[PDB]
């Protein structure tokens, strides 16, 4: 049930790391290179572990992860849609 | 900040081990456990999250080890099982730190090994130089600490007073028995006058059995 | 990704010379997920480099981190000598995480001939039921030694136990020990023992004799 998501991704507790730009994510527990304004201390309900593409703030673009690249703080992650 | 890191040698099976870590807050940092085989090789052995929510493991470590921590007591734990011969290692408990899955604060480090050779006290023997070995007023002598188990064995001369030139050769096993040795360059002006003892302190058997060297 | 290989195994770098340590990983899926450490001889490991070129707290400013693809290498350029340690390369990769193979940084000094002296078996050792002639070698820099043991001129390759020591902390030398697990009847049958030391520096072997004359 965690492998399928609908729209902007607040229900994805998946595993994908690769973004739409082919760039890896930075760990949710890591302040380097990006200091998480939202981290696994204010929203423990969400499953934010290692560098998995997770959207906890319900952003319209889609499931995201704090991008490893210093250039961009957050980028989406390729995924199909649950339930066709 | 500080972790204790207890533990010892276990030859049969599972070992209960832990590090008492305090000084910082355990509600904000992951804990990491790292082992180091005697062939100077480290294989990361599992790691625990800020609670017990998510724990990891290696390919050969899954299903045998177990990492859980007690935040309230400020203690970090690790339980091993099926400790095979290759599993002997000097383990280290480590703080996550520095972000990006780094290793901030490593613990003291506990030596853990498996060997069914049975524990024996060091059969200590003095190694007095030959008659013709006394030349140029500069004499060496030693302590054939042979047939002991299970290491380490602390050999110091004159109860630590003559630590100027003491070597402790890493022991190489002959038949399931480490046989280290020591070598002290005691000056010839004091060797026959003030006897130099071989204080051998094997922690396993808790002995001292200092052996004055007889010329 | 997933796994990681290191290169090389052993280095012996001098004082004040630029030093590198490659870490050939498969494609370096995250250039800021790889870290390095040290482990001084008898210690717990300490973080130096975390997430490529970003030092931890207290790291000397002489370190560096590359890693823009499939190859990550440090560049230590320091005048101090305390950097002698086993540096290990670790790339964070979740469950299949692997460390490096070890790039033990040893030192380099002027070649020294071993100070060698064979030690006859002690009387209590003989009464125990065995004899062990020990030929200590001390204060020599190069690590390549093949000592030959001669019993009445006959080579005795079997039963010779060679024990090596880690790099000396103070003078940067090595220590060597050779032993025989002789038995009394074999000890009694023969009469002369000579331990021959063959070193890179000394072309002719440095040999001294032990003849059963007096104790």
């Amino acid at each position: 049930e965690g492998n399928c998501a609908e729209g902007l991704g607040t229900n994805y507790r998946g595993h994908v790391n690769i973004t739409r730009s082919g760039i890896e994510c930075q760990l949710w527990r890591s302040r380097y290179p990006h200091k998480p304004e939202i981290n696994s201390t204010t929203h423990p309900g969400a499953d934010l572990q290692e560098n998995f593409c997770r959207n906890p703030d319900s952003s319209t673009t889609g499931p995201w992860c704090y991008t490893t690249d210093p250039t961009v703080r957050r980028q989406e992650c390729s995924i199909p849609v649950c339930g066709q | 900040l500080v972790e204790s890191g207890g533990g010892l040698v276990k030859p049969g099976g599972s070992l209960k081990l832990s590090c008492a870590a305090s000084g910082f807050t355990f509600s904000s940092y992951y804990m990491y456990w790292v082992r180091q085989t005697p062939e100077k090789r480290l294989e990361w052995v599992a790691t625990i999250s800020n609670g017990g929510i998510y724990t990891y493991y290696l390919d050969s470590v899954r299903g045998r080890f177990t990492i859980s921590r007690d935040n309230a007591k400020n203690i970090l734990y690790l339980q091993m099982s099926g400790l095979s011969s290759a599993d002997s290692a000097i383990y280290y408990c480590t703080r996550d730190g520095e972000r990006q899955g780094a290793m901030d604060y490593w613990g003291q480090g506990t030596s853990v090994t498996v060997s069914s050779a049975k524990t024996t006290p060091p059969s200590v023997y003095p190694l007095a130089p030959g008659s013709a070995a006394q030349t140029n007023s500069m004499v060496t002598l030693g302590c054939l600490v042979k047939g002991y188990f299970p290491e380490p064995v602390t050999v110091t001369w004159n109860s630590g007073s003559l630590s100027s030139g003491v070597h402790t050769f890493p022991a190489v096993l002959q038949s399931d028995l480490y046989t280290l040795s020591s070598s002290v360059t005691v000056p010839s002006s004091t060797w026959p006058s003030e006897t130099v003892t071989c204080n051998v302190a094997h922690p396993a058997s808790s002995t001292k059995v200092d052996k004055k060297i007889v010329p | 990704q997933i796994v990681l290989t290191q290169s090389p195994a052993i280095m012996s770098v001098s004082l004040g010379e630029r030093v590198t340590m490659t870490c050939i990983v498969s494609s370096s899926v995250s250039s800021t997920y790889l870290h390095w450490y040290q482990q001084k001889p008898g210690s717990s490991p300490k973080l130096w480099i975390y997430s490529s070129s970003n030092l931890a707290s207290g790291v000397p400013t002489r370190f560096s981190g590359s890693g823009s693809g499939t190859s990550h290498s440090l560049t230590i350029s320091s005048m101090e000598a305390e950097d002698a340690a086993a540096y290990y390369c670790q790339l964070y990769r979740r469950s299949p995480l692997t460390f490096g193979a070890g790039t033990k940084l040893e030192l380099k000094r002027a070649d020294a001939a071993p100070t060698v002296s064979i030690f006859p078996p002690s009387s209590e050792q003989l009464t125990s039921g065995g004899a062990s002639v020990v030929c200590f070698l001390n204060n020599f820099y190069p690590k390549d030694i093949n000592v030959k043991w001669k019993i009445d001129g006959s080579e005795r390759q079997n039963g010779v136990l060679n024990s090596w020591t880690d790099q000396d902390s103070k003078d940067s030398t090595y220590s060597m020990s050779s032993t025989l697990t002789l038995t009394k009847d074999e000890y009694e049958r023969h009469n002369s023992y000579t331990c021959e030391a063959t070193h890179k520096t000394s072309t002719s072997p440095i040999v001294k004799s032990f003849n059963r004359n007096e104790c």
